[PDB]
RNA sequence: UGCCUGGCGGCCGUAGCGCGGUGGUCCCACCUGACCCCAUGCCGAACUCAGAAGUGAAACGCCGUAGCGCCGAUGGUAGUGUGGGGUCUCCCCAUGCGAGAGUAGGGAACUGCCAGGCAU
RNA sequence: GCUCAACGGAUAAAAGGUACUCCGGGGAUAACAGGCUGAUACCGCCCAAGAGUUCAUAUCGACGGCGGUGUUUGGCACCU
RNA sequence: UCCUCCUAAAGAGUAACGGAGGAGCACGAAGGUUGGCUAAUCCUGGUCGGACAUCAGGAGGUUAGUGCAAUGGCAUAAGCC
RNA sequence: GUGAAGAGGGAAACAACCCAGACCGCCAGCUAAGGUCCCAAAGUCAUGGUUAAGUGGGAAACGAUGUGGGAAGGCCCAGAC
């Protein structure tokens, strides 16, 4: 139902902690970790903040 | 009498105006009077060369955009700080 | 070698600005804001302490406004 | 000049009030006439009002601003207030001295019932 | 030598040069010498550039000064360690950004102005170039 | 309901100044007098009282007026969060936010409660 | 009732010398040398007011500007 | 040791043998309250009287004042009787 | 943020830079930065330009008919240079 696939395209080890703790709203934990998140505009702020570092698939 | 011919600007903003004064372009605005202000882009050789003039910053001018001419007066122009360039120009209808 | 100063002092950092913001909900006798003069100002429900600390004699959220000819800061309590 | 050094001394006892939230009485005082209304702690209404431009109370007075005429006002304005259930109010003299008519109105206020 | 009369102190942090600058027109006169590069001046050389065109001009003409040096530049002494103190105020620098037009020429002919402004920014460490007047 | 005026507010310069004009039935103001209430570090100037002959001169109110003050877009520019890059004292690219100043223009306030007067 | 002001105040009550010296430790910290840097120094260069009978550039070169070397005086304290 | 500003990066806080200044008190009224008042400076005229006392008017509108350093405040005055 | 307390791949080598976080095993596959003539794994790939300096593969003020591209200009078959 209006659902969106999310991956994690690199990684979070330098990242920032705010950029760490998007991606734990996320879900995401390893790269190439797919996850089905559904579509609001909270999530698509979490892609926002991270697209550099994630995939956002459709 | 100065013919320039003139684009409607699709975007705005900081990227595409740089974007412009990249091609060789570069953006302005028509306003004044009752209608509403127009966001237009220019080529930049050809003004800056009609610029030259005294008469260009006081003859009416004439701006052809979609085929339909617009007399203005130059108002206020924005130039590069060093170089012999311009980013920005206010058209006055006339 | 050689040479001095005249310039080594400095005094503590006495913490003052803003404790609750607006839209805060606070307990009766809550300090609000401790400045030095009256940079803001008592409205509803909010007294002046001795050094021009602002504190709330009732319970209710903070309300920021700008009111009077001079434009002065006032802060007042709403119900709540 | 006059009008606005009135003000300026009257303006720190009105927001005295405006911050108590006191519903008050409001004196203003002329050579010819003399004033009262009641406002309310908003003081954007009022409640109840006499004056000596009133032909009800300056058809019985020989001149409208004596004393008598000031104790008449007050007397009618605080028969009024009880007529409407205002009791306790709080006197603001705008400005003036608490004195001759102005003293003999919140007399005449305070004799016919109101609290201050 | 161009130098503050009075200041309110005596010493000034480092600060950075950023930013674009604002006299960037011909204001006075009708020929101008503009910065292009980016630095700081001092009074030796805004003093000697104006006297190597004053002379390319033979005082013929009028020539305006933008800038001025008002930020004072501290240096510590030989064999002194790095504590103990902020260095001695030694000379005053105008912080230059593009743009800014340092120097302003009439009276005298656009080609005298072009050999004279070359010769003033041959004096200076910067680069600079030739501005004319502009309507609007 | 209309007009005018007074009081108390709301709002806090699109509301303030300036310039010119205008108002006196009422209101307001000045104004007359003061042994008294009361007052002057002298003075009835002020404060206050008793009044109402005169005048709207001043003040005040109203109307007009863009000399200002004020307000003020659109676009652009500066800056900047994140990511990336370069010739790395400083800048650029993608993206998001986006001024200030200035311009066009606006603009000679708006509104509530009560009371009084004249009309209706 | 303490200029306990070395101001969270070692005691009511305390200055110095050691090239006659000694122990524990430190390259956490100096002197030598190395290192980084290159202000300074040295060597170049740019403009050319003038001097050079005239004539800037035969030789010099004011006012100012840009570099190089690591070579002096120094800075730091990374090795010992 | 303590106070004020900057450094301090628009909450707080934030170092250096960094940049600049002060404090180790005073007051029985210089506190409280009620009532009232509103400056600096300049211009003109005016006995001694003068750049500058005091007096009268006008401009200005706090550029003054705050027991003392600086900052923030202050006309409802926190300033002055 | 990393190292410290963190290995692996790259930057020739190079704690702190770039990519990326090692439970163990496999003579399996895909990729990151960075790379693909040989040392040394992978393009002597394709298409269109530029450079002649080994620039690339170290440096400024300044100097110069080096060369490529663009827009404009003033003389010119009444004959330009
Ligand atoms: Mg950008
Ligand atoms: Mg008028
Ligand atoms: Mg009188
Ligand atoms: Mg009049
Ligand atoms: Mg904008
Ligand atoms: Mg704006
Ligand atoms: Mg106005
Ligand atoms: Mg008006
Ligand atoms: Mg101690
Ligand atoms: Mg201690
Ligand atoms: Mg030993
Ligand atoms: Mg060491
Ligand atoms: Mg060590
Ligand atoms: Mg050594
Ligand atoms: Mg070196
Ligand atoms: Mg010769
Ligand atoms: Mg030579
Ligand atoms: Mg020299
Ligand atoms: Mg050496
Ligand atoms: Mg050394
Ligand atoms: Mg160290
Ligand atoms: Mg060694
Ligand atoms: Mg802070
Ligand atoms: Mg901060
Ligand atoms: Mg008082
Ligand atoms: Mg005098
Ligand atoms: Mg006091
Ligand atoms: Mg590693
Ligand atoms: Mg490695
Ligand atoms: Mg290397
Ligand atoms: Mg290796
Ligand atoms: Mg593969
Ligand atoms: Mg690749
Ligand atoms: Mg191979
Ligand atoms: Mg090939």
């Amino acid at each position: 139902a209006k659902t969106i696939k999310i991956t994690q395209t690199r990684s979070a080890i330098g990242r920032l902690p705010k950029h760490k703790a998007t991606l734990l709203g996320l879900g995401l934990r390893r790269i190439g970790h797919t996850v089905e998140r559904e579509d609001t505009p909270a999530i698509r702020g979490m892609i926002n903040a991270v697209s550099f570092m994630v995939k956002v698939e459709e | 009498m100065f013919t320039i011919n003139a684009e409607v600007r699709k975007e705005q903003g900081k990227g595409a105006s740089r974007r412009l004064r990249a091609a060789n372009k570069f953006p302005a605005i028509i306003y004044g009077g009752k209608e509403a202000p127009l966001a237009i882009e220019l080529d930049h050789d050809k003004v800056m060369n009609m610029q030259a003039k005294a008469e260009f910053y006081s003859e009416v001018l004439t701006i052809v955009v979609d085929g339909k001419e617009i007399k203005v007066k130059a108002q206020d122009v924005q130039r590069h700080p060093y170089k012999p360039k311009l980013q920005h120009i206010d058209f006055v209808r006339a | 070698a050689g040479g001095s100063t005249r310039n080594g002092r400095d005094s503590e950092a006495k913490r003052l600005g803003v404790k609750r913001f607006g839209g805060e909900s606070v307990l009766a006798g809550s300090i609000i804001v401790r400045q030095r003069g009256t940079k803001f100002h008592a409205g509803a429900n909010v007294g002046c302490g001795r050094d021009h600390t602002l504190f709330a004699k009732a319970d209710g959220k903070v309300k920021f406004e700008v009111k009077g000819p001079k434009n002065r800061k006032f802060i007042s309590i709403e119900a709540e | 000049d006059k009008k606005s050094a009135r003000i300026r001394r009257a303006t720190r006892a009105r927001r005295k009030l405006q911050e108590l939230g006191a519903t008050r009485l409001v004196v203003h005082r002329t050579p010819r006439h003399i004033y009262a209304q009641v406002i309310a702690p908003n003081g954007s209404e009022v409640l109840v009002a006499a004056s000596t431009v009133e032909k009800a109370i300056a058809e019985q007075l020989k001149y409208t601003g004596n004393k008598d005429a000031a104790a008449a006002v007050g007397k009618a304005v605080a028969e009024r207030a009880l007529e409407k259930g205002i009791k306790d109010v709080s006197f603001d003299r705008s400005g003036f001295q608490y004195h001759g008519r102005v003293q003999a109105l919140a007399d005449a206020a305070r004799e016919a019932g109101l609290q201050f | 030598m161009l130098q503050p009369k009075r200041t309110k102190f005596r010493k000034m942090h480092k600060g950075r040069n950023r930013g674009l600058a604002q006299g960037t027109d011909v204001s006075f006169g009708s020929f101008g010498l503009k910065a292009v590069g980016r630095g700081r001046l001092t009074a030796r050389q805004i003093e000697a550039a104006r006297r190597a065109m004053t002379r390319a001009v033979k005082r013929q003409g009028k020539i305006w000064i933008r800038v001025f040096p008002d930020k004072p530049i501290t240096e510590k002494p030989l064999a002194v360690r790095m504590g103990k103190g902020k260095g001695n105020v030694e000379y005053w620098v105008a912080l230059i950004q593009p743009g800014k037009v340092l120097y302003e020429m009439d009276g005298v002919p656009e080609e005298l102005a072009r050999e004279a402004f070359k010769l003033a920014a041959a004096k200076l460490p910067i680069k600079t170039t030739f501005v004319t007047k502009t309507v609007m």
